[PDB]
């Protein structure tokens, strides 16, 4: 179902 | 001297199992504990080891700029360091892969005077080698941020593997408790079919995050990414691997100055080393057992070990102390503020061995622990 | 249905604590465990752990092919596979990862119609991420074996990240006690000056293999790799990281085609986040508290969790059983058997968790142990 | 002094 959403990065520039 | 330490430790992928054993040992004596991680099982273990835990997630929110989160994030780790207390930072996979926070909080700890380290942990990468059954050395690895691969024109190598991470949120910079539906993933399969061709396989990679689940190994084609039912199943926990197209050739100039061949020719750039990538295009069945493995195998039963292997010759009383310098950060900590002092207060060590630990020196250690054969006279020394 | 299986794990780097909870949980349940480590304190804590451990490294000997040795390595854990037994095979760091027979023993077992798995670790990589303060995802990571790197001519990016595994070995195919001299080291240095000039640093890497051991992280010149003293120093435990020269700008198409800019234009490109890479060759000092870092944390005062923020919400029993799954592999192996069995004989289970753990389903698990607002009313369904 | 030496893998070709 694409979860979990545990982004911790980004934008890099 | 200064009062006050940061360690940030990662949790692995897939639930407790791919916790270190240190990861465990700093979380159990850290004073605070801030942690982000991606399943509520390795949530309740930390809750579990340490009495002082804070959720780092909960410093996400809807249209908040995901640098403001990671700033606030570094902040609460650092604050407690201020105040002189060993504070460990848990997030998920290694907490230096692909995490902004915690570089952060160390590079300000560490400006400021602090101790400050990363443990390294198990990622999703390591999770994908093993699960695609694949080894980055064969034949070399490219690792890129999906957006930034497309906003950087980050060069492909058609002749190494390429894994992208964050390929379910292409160009977006902030956050939603409920995900993003991916509106600009076209932009990413664009790249793709330019890069490699629309017939071209892509493995859609999701390694299990609880001990039952199998990993999600979904091999597509280019075109089949543009297929809205397919794009759809690509989320926030979505790698790519794309595997080679074709095998490089060897360089002559190299091969006469690495001097690698004895005479003359050889047959081919294509005679693999078993196994074979199961994932490229048109690779044939490559043979486990040609008659130079027969011969090998056929070997073991008049083996015995060389002259010059080192048997393990240690003791119960060495083993423990090693082994608890490795599971207790305070023992380690005691140890490294004294190795005399330390060294003369382990009941049972042999005197090599109390020598050993005394000097604090791998060598001599090494040397304590394993029988060093006369035909070794190794150059260790030399 | 088939009797036997293959289960090939890591120790990681540094002795004993980088092993992951799950690897020891394997090593500790096998019939039979190989072995392959890299110092005596870890191969000491393996033969603590399980009564029938054999040391792979005996089948290395003085000018033997390593291909040689890698068939007999393979062909030693199959055997016991055959015979029906659950066997470890251990490799430090990631037994995938610059490792021939842990792929060729698994594709094997496979082939074959038993059970193989490989379970990720911690590699020389991951350590080099956490002990460099570098992140693979900015600006990306190129791994290469050295003489791979050499023979194939593989490329580099001046704008990236590059790692190069086993510097300490240029050219060589076969093996000795005592080591190699490294007489082609400098094939790899003319390469290096070739693709990033004399005066460009190049990190030469060794993570500390015992707990007290600080890493090595000593910054040369492509240049001073031609001095003696200094290519005498590359050994087999060795690596090198080459930071980027330069950094790469932004694609016009791909900021339009992503949306990424409101109106117009925004000062650079080298306007950095937050921490810089501190091997890069003049880099500038980044502020790490702009004044939107200073807004961001005078919010910290005001914060509350946010309404779609989900809080843990379980028991012991719960948590018990999932810690249970990651750490036991017997009990795994019985719920992974019969899901409505297992769940039913788990005591002080409530309803829900019960449920949840009868249907295996990841997101019921999920959803049993942590409270979802009304707000939430996600699209998880959807 | 470069020891330990336990290389696992190559020739990759
Ligand atoms: N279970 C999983 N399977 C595959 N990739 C995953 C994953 N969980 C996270 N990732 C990858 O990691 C990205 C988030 S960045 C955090 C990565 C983490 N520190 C690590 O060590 O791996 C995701 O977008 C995805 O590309
Ligand atoms: N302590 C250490 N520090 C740095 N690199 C190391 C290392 N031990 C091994 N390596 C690297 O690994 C190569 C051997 S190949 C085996 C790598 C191992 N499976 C892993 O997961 O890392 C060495 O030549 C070196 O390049
Ligand atoms: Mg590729
Ligand atoms: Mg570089």
């Amino acid at each position: 179902n694409g979860f979990p959403w545990v982004i911790v990065v980004g934008p890099i520039g | 001297t200064k009062a006050g330490s940061l360690t940030i430790v990662g949790t692995g992928i897939e639930s407790i199992g791919q916790m270190t054993l240190q990861a465990l040992s700093y979380i159990e004596a850290a004073a605070k504990v801030f942690y982000c991680v991606i399943d509520p099982a390795t949530e309740a273990f930390i809750l579990t080891k340490n009495k002082n835990c804070v959720d780092l997630y909960q410093y996400y929110d809807n249209g908040k700029s995901r640098l403001n989160t990671y700033t606030q994030m570094s902040e609460l780790m650092v604050r407690e360091v201020r105040k002189g207390l060993d504070v460990v930072g848990v997030f998920y996979g290694h907490p230096g892969v692909f995490v902004n926070p915690s570089h952060r909080a160390l590079a300000i700890a560490k400006s400021e005077g602090y101790r400050a380290r990363m443990l390294p942990g198990v990622s999703a990468e390591d999770c994908l080698f093993a699960d695609l059954c694949i080894d980055p050395s064969n034949p070399g690895c490219l690792t890129y941020e999906a957006s930034d691969f497309l906003i950087r024109d980050r060069p492909v190598s058609i002749h190494s593997h390429l894994v992208l991470f964050q390929v379910g949120c292409v160009g977006i910079a902030d956050f939603n408790f409920t995900g993003f539906d991916n509106n600009k993933f076209g932009v990413l399969v664009d790249r793709l079919e330019q890069e490699y061709g629309a017939e071209h396989p892509v493995v859609h990679y999701i390694a299990a995050m609880m001990p039952h689940q199998d990993p999600v190994t979904d091999k597509y084609t280019v075109a089949q990414l543009r297929e809205p039912e397919i794009a759809k199943r690509v989320g926030g926990v979505s790698t790519f691997y794309i595997p080679p197209k074709a095998r490089k050739a060897s360089n002559l100039d190299i091969i006469r100055r690495l001097e690698l061949l004895p005479a003359g020719q050889v047959p081919d750039k294509k005679a693999r080393i078993y196994p074979a990538n199961q994932w490229e295009p048109d690779v044939p069945e490559v043979e486990p057992y040609r008659p130079s493995d027969q011969a090998a195998i056929a070997q073991l039963a008049d083996h015995a070990p060389p002259e010059q292997y080192q048997p393990l010759a240690t003791s119960k009383a060495m083993s423990d102390v090693m082994t608890k310098l490795a599971l207790d950060p305070k023992a380690l900590a005691d140890y490294k503020a004294d190795h005399r002092a330390f060294a003369q207060s382990v009941p049972d060590l042999t005197p090599q061995e109390r020598a050993a630990l005394e000097l604090g020196d791998s060598w001599a250690i090494r040397c304590a622990m394993k029988n060093m054969p006369s035909s070794l006279l190794d150059a260790a020394r030399e």
